[PDB]
């Protein structure tokens, strides 16, 4: 927004095994002023 | 012609050819962020 990255987080438990069903709101983490153009992304894997 | 040419920098010489440091600060304010403020003064807390 208006050229700052927000990135909001949160580290939710499971109680359960999957997609518990709960309320957690996401606390802000970081602002960032990058102000670049973004329209796609993609997500990093570790191998062992 | 050899368009770079040599100073030559003398403590001897006058005023008027002694070497002289110039800084140039552009302040460029591009229309989205703002990253450099100024240190202005803070003041004292008090209460009721
Ligand atoms: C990229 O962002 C700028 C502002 O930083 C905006 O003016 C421009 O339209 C954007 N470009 C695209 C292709 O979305």
């Amino acid at each position: 927004i208006d050229g700052y990255f927000k990135i909001y987080s949160k580290h939710t438990p499971i109680i359960g095994r999957d997609f518990p069903q709960g309320f957690s709101a996401l606390e802000p983490l970081v602002d960032l002023p990058i102000g670049i153009n973004i329209t796609r992304f993609q997500t990093l894997l570790a191998l062992n | 012609y050899f368009p770079l040419q040599s100073y030559g920098f003398r403590p001897t010489y006058g005023v008027g050819h002694q070497p002289y440091r110039v800084v140039v600060l552009s302040f460029e304010l591009l229309h989205a962020p703002a990253t450099v403020c100024g240190p202005k003064k803070s003041t004292n807390l008090v209460k009721n």
